[PDB]
């Protein structure tokens, strides 16, 4: 009788997005060390190595 | 392949002189102690790179 409206809540959105928060820093920061990758050379006789 | 080895056939070993006329095929084939393969004796230069 009072009225209406829509609404949006708070705790549950804000434990959502600090889920959310935790899950994207944890996929970036779950990666460890990175290694210089590159493709090395091997003579044409040797290219077992290869 | 038969009996003689790799080395036996790039060499034309004279015990698979019957393996001289095919020059097309799928995959080779090798008996694990080929007997009839370097009939000369000595050391193939880069045996396993070849």
């Amino acid at each position: 009788e009072q009225g209406s409206g829509y609404a949006a809540d708070q705790k549950s959105t804000q434990n959502a997005i600090n889920g959310i928060t935790n899950k994207v820093n944890s996929v970036i920061e779950k990666m460890n060390t990175q290694f210089t990758a590159v493709g090395k050379e091997f003579n044409k006789l040797e290219r077992r190595m290869e | 392949l038969g009996n003689c080895s790799v080395a036996g056939w790039i060499l034309g070993n004279p015990e698979c002189e019957l393996l001289i006329s095919k020059e097309s095929w799928s995959y080779i084939v090798e008996t694990p102690n080929p007997e009839n393969g370097t009939c000369y004796p000595g050391y193939f230069a880069d045996y396993e790179e070849l």
